[PDB]
RNA sequence: UACGGUGCUGAAGCAACAAAUGCCCUGCUUCCAGGAAAAGCCUCUAAGCAUCAGGUAACAUCAAAUCGUACCCCAAACCG
RNA sequence: CGAAGGUGUGCUGUGAGGCAUGCUGGAGGUAUCAGAAGUGCGAAUGCUGACAUAAGUAACGAUAAAGCGGGUGAAAAGCCCGCUCGCCGGAAGACCAAGGGUUCCUGUCCAACGUUAAUCGGGGCAGGGUGAGUCGACCCCUAAGGCGAGGCCGAAAGGCGUAGUCGAUGGGAAACAGGUUAAUAUUCCUGUACUUGGUGUUACUGCGAAGGGGGGACGGAGAAGGCUAUGUUGGCCGGGCG
RNA sequence: AGGACCGAACCGACUAAUGUUGAAAAAUUAGCGGAUGACUUGUGGCUGGGGGUGAAAGGCCAAUCAAACCGGGAGAUAGCU
RNA sequence: UAAGGUGAUAUGAACCGUUAUAACCGGCGAUUUCCGAAUGGGGAAACCCAGUGUGUUUCGACACACUAUCAUUAACUGAAUCCAUAGGUUAAUGAGGCGAACCGGGGGAACUGAAACAUCUAAGUACCCCGAGGAAAAGAAAUCAACCGAGAUUCCCCCAGUAGCGGCGAGCGAACGGGGAGCAGCCCAGAGCCUGAAUCAGUGUGUGUGUUAGUGGAAGCGUCUGGAAAGGCGCGCGAUACAGGGUGACAGCCCCGUACACAAAAAUGCACAUGCUGUGAGCUCGAUGAGUAGGGCGGGACACGUGGUAUCCUGUCUGAAUAUGGGGGGACCAUCCUCCAAGGCUAAAUACUCCUGACUGACCGAUAGUGAACCAGUACCGUGAGGGAAAGGCGAAAAGAAC
């Protein structure tokens, strides 16, 4: 897998191309959840137990993993991340300027 | 934990099995009632009594 | 009137049960025709 | 069954043809008897479900050679 | 829920003649 | 002598009902939910050994499970066994 | 007193008659169309076993397992 | 900056047709010349789905029969409660086997089901509920019969059948009374019991069968006697003086 | 005493009416025959298709019988619609 | 391999895990309830009842293992019987059951066509049964041919719808010969003497190859439309990769890939390098498959229906020679030609797909394609064999409508 959990990504399409943010957790099918960018206004119908109030909450919903790319801060662009065997231990590296994360 | 469970004697593995079973019975009688919030302990003791019985089965006869 | 199915599970299992199918020769081809057909219950029993 | 215990003569099938060539199916049955054969190397009697050509082939050979062939064929004679 | 209790109409059983026949 | 892991495997639950509570108070009978293939002597030995309580006699029956309809597909709940273990005269066990 | 209940007390509690297809009856009388089988159970012994085992009159002590026990059952629940 | 498809119009072709466009639709379509066909529907008492028609017509399923008040609700002819009325009473009452399989009981909802309404239900949902030494199966024993090691027979399959082994609707040990649950009770609780086995202790000595024998062990009809269930009458106790 | 008598259970099914797309793919009502026998019925067994069984009607064999039902030969064949 | 997982409707609490004992995937093990050939006895499949031996026992009993039937052989025994014999007691060694089609064998129809029907056809077809294998059968001339010559078997194309068979009707229909695929030949019928060399079968160490996890894997931006660009506009780059599938509208350059280049501790199919255990090639002399070939009768297969009918198989009766002998050469006879039955074994080409992968479709796109795009041989019907449906689509993402 390329787009891991920690790294600040920049999106490439959607209603908010040109925005960016961190990554919270990646789902199974390949839909990551980014730090508050493709937010949705989920209406909430309440519950007596379980402690939920009930209202419009503007949480974040998913965005597909082939629309995010790692924010190459050494140039400011987005950059496709390739892989390399180092010390017997496969790690990531960029393509523009070729540094290793 | 089977690395250390190889490194016990046969009767010590038997007694480990029996005390694991007493833990499993007390967790069973607790989770029958409203007495369990740590729910993963059931799965933990069940997998570990499987491991202890496996190591009995591979010691005795081999 | 008196209809033509007076159910009795003794006669039912004794004439259409699995062992009463398994005993004969074209009874074992009855069970092997339903397994290839893939049915839910092979016989009554 | 109807088997010559010496020569293995099974009942074969054929057609009764009529004079007007109407055909029907029939079973040629081998001529069987139950003869009791005297051996010497066992010094006793032994029965056989023999045919008449079986009695003639045992007349030709001798019964002990035929019993050797029958036990090599593997049957309780 | 949604039971949808609409099974197909298997209706026709048999017949007979049973009529005064012109002959 | 019964196997100790067998006596640890037999008892599965207690039972929680109005009849169970009234039978616990008026007759000193605990009501248990036991394994499917248990028997009377094994249940009596297990209830004397695990809870460490003197036990007179045991009364077992087999509850037939219901047939429910979850969603739209029909299904069978699993049968089990219920056991009225009485206790000795003047002996507490919760 | 939650009108649903619930606890303590509680007298008389006999006699005569009638009487069944049920019991004695797996009996008795009678007829011919001549009216299941094997184990329980009682008893005799051959083998053998030789005062060992066993048997039987007790006496104490332990057990009696598993399964069906809801409900309808001349029907709104079985067969139509 | 809107494809197929759908719906409208206008033009045009000798006809099957074609083109342009407005609306709906929201992602595919395909010139030209050739090629291959599951290539054209109005009829087959054609096949499947949908919707008519008769028509808001027949019918609402025993000619045992209902009426009133009070409760519940948004809503009572049908539900709950009370008061009357009617019907069965060798059944339209009670206990079962076969059979069904949670319909039994509580709480909740009335979408569908109920030949109508429904707060009701044998409907949906969640929970509860069946307690056996003595009842019945399981067990021991066999009937008609079934399978049937060997065997006999049979192109093969297999058919028959002995030892056997299964097969109840029959034979074989033992529990009744009273009380409780919303739901079990000859099962739970109280009282009083009884049966078959092991074990061990005391006394006594011929025990033992795959056997021999007794018994188990047996029809139809009738007739009488003794009784009992059970009822009626009196007494006795308690209530009553309309 | 009896394949005796009158008559309920129980077995039937003789007449009439009602239904006949019914309450019911043979029933209800009012009468009717037998009702200690060649009776009737519970439960289990047996006989298999040119075969069974039949107090005999070509009847009955799962609402079907001058030769059942299910699959296969099989898209039988059809000078016919 | 690994930073994310605790299978799906299916969210939730509870957790585990981030440098490699979380999870995921492959190899090998262990557990493997009950029914099922069921195999300890039984049986209304998923249940009841055991007995023997070994243990432990708080004497209440639990735990373990065993126990079917036949075929073969081994020992023990052991009847009427005298030895003996059957029989019985164990012991091992195997089989049993399932499975689509293909193969060989044992049985074997009828509708139908003949414009009717009986010979015939349908057809040795459907079907029943037995047996074995990944192939099976056949197979090494008692075969052809024609005075030349070929030198197993099987399969394909021709010969040829010819020669024939035929109530001479309906129809059935070769072969000789030639082109191809592939080509492999040996042994017991028995003794001496070389005396272990060719050889195959079975058991193993090493190489290589293939499978069961996998890893790397190129190259793009700015703008207008738009909800969103993969679209239009301009401008670049990769390409042994422009096969494909996604991605908020059509992407070689966003992702997964493919091309290519590698990787397996372990089991492993195979080519073997080759050790081990059985195994003997090799030489000479001899032997040349008997109730058999033929014959009478009755049938069957060859294209061949008794016809002038060769040849092959046998239900029955019969019955030789045996290398100077015999079979055949399409009645039969004489010369000639050729070949040596009555005992075996044998690879390949060929038939098939219940399956396991990759790939393609002038194949279908929900009344189609399997019956089945879905929790289908399910609901349901039938006592039972069996019969047997309907039923896909919100969106891009539930943002599934707070109030
Ligand atoms: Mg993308
Ligand atoms: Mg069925
Ligand atoms: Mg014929
Ligand atoms: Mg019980
Ligand atoms: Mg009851
Ligand atoms: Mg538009
Ligand atoms: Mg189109
Ligand atoms: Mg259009
Ligand atoms: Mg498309
Ligand atoms: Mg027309
Ligand atoms: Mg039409
Ligand atoms: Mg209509
Ligand atoms: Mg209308
Ligand atoms: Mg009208
Ligand atoms: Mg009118
Ligand atoms: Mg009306
Ligand atoms: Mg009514
Ligand atoms: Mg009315
Ligand atoms: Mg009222
Ligand atoms: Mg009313
Ligand atoms: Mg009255
Ligand atoms: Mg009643
Ligand atoms: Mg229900
Ligand atoms: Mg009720
Ligand atoms: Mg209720
Ligand atoms: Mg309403
Ligand atoms: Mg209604
Ligand atoms: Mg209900
Ligand atoms: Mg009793
Ligand atoms: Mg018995
Ligand atoms: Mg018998
Ligand atoms: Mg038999
Ligand atoms: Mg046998
Ligand atoms: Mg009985
Ligand atoms: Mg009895
Ligand atoms: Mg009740
Ligand atoms: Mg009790
Ligand atoms: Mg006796
Ligand atoms: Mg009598
Ligand atoms: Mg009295
Ligand atoms: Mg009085
Ligand atoms: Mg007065
Ligand atoms: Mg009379
Ligand atoms: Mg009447
Ligand atoms: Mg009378
Ligand atoms: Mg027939
Ligand atoms: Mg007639
Ligand atoms: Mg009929
Ligand atoms: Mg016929
Ligand atoms: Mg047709
Ligand atoms: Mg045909
Ligand atoms: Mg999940
Ligand atoms: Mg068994
Ligand atoms: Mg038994
Ligand atoms: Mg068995
Ligand atoms: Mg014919
Ligand atoms: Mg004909
Ligand atoms: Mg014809
Ligand atoms: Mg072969
Ligand atoms: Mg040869
Ligand atoms: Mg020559
Ligand atoms: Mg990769
Ligand atoms: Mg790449
Ligand atoms: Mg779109
Ligand atoms: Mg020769
Ligand atoms: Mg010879
Ligand atoms: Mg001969
Ligand atoms: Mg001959
Ligand atoms: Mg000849
Ligand atoms: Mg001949
Ligand atoms: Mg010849
Ligand atoms: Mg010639
Ligand atoms: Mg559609
Ligand atoms: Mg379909």
């Amino acid at each position: 897998a390329k787009i891991r959990r920690d790294d600040e990504v920049i999106v490439l399409t959607g209603k908010d191309k040109g925005k960016r943010g961190k990554v919270k957790n990646v789902l199974s099918s390949g839909k990551v959840i980014v730090e508050g960018i493709n937010l949705v206004k989920k209406h909430q119908k309440p519950v007596p137990a379980l402690n939920q109030p009930g209202g419009i909450v503007e949480k974040e919903a998913a965005i597909q993993v082939s629309n995010v790319a790692i924010f190459n801060a050494a140039t400011g662009k987005a950059d496709r991340v390739g892989f390399r065997f180092e010390d017997g231990k496969k790690v990531r590296f960029f393509k523009s300027n070729s540094e290793t994360i | 934990k089977a690395k250390e469970l190889r490194e016990k004697s046969v009767e010590e593995l038997n007694t480990e099995l029996l005390n694991l079973l007493r833990e499993q019975f007390n967790l069973r009688m607790q989770a029958a009632s409203g007495q369990l919030q740590q729910s993963h302990l059931l799965k933990q003791v069940r997998r570990d009594v499987a491991r202890v019985k496996t190591l009995l089965n591979e010691k005795a006869g081999a | 009137m008196k209809r033509t199915f007076q159910p009795s599970v003794l006669k039912r299992n004794r004439s259409h049960g699995f062992r009463a199918r398994m005993a004969t020769k074209n009874g074992r081809q009855v069970l092997a025709r339903r397994r290839a057909k893939g049915r839910a219950r092979l016989t009554v029993s | 069954s109807r088997v010559c215990q010496v020569t293995g003569k099974r009942p074969v099938t054929g057609n009764n043809r009529s004079h007007a060539l109407n055909a029907t199916k029939r079973r040629f049955l081998p001529n069987l008897h139950s003869h009791r054969f005297w051996v010497e190397s066992e010094k006793r009697f032994v029965t056989l479900r023999v045919s008449a050509k079986g009695m003639r082939v045992i007349d030709k050979k001798g019964i002990d050679t035929v019993l050797a062939e029958l036990r090599a064929r593997g049957e309780k004679y | 829920a949604a039971a949808a209790a609409a099974a197909a109409a298997a209706a026709a059983a048999a017949a007979a003649a049973a009529a005064a026949a012109a002959a | 002598m019964i196997r100790e892991e067998r006596l640890l495997k037999v008892l599965r639950a207690p039972h929680v009902s109005e009849k169970a509570s009234t039978a616990m108070e008026k007759s000193n009978t605990i009501v248990l939910k036991v394994a499917k293939d248990a028997t009377k002597a094994e249940i009596k030995a297990a209830v004397q050994k695990l809870f460490e309580v003197e036990v007179e006699v045991v009364n077992t029956l087999v509850v037939k499970g219901k047939v429910k309809r979850h969603g739209q597909r029909i299904g069978r709940r699993s049968d089990w066994k219920k056991a009225y273990v009485t206790l000795k005269e003047g002996q507490n066990l919760d």
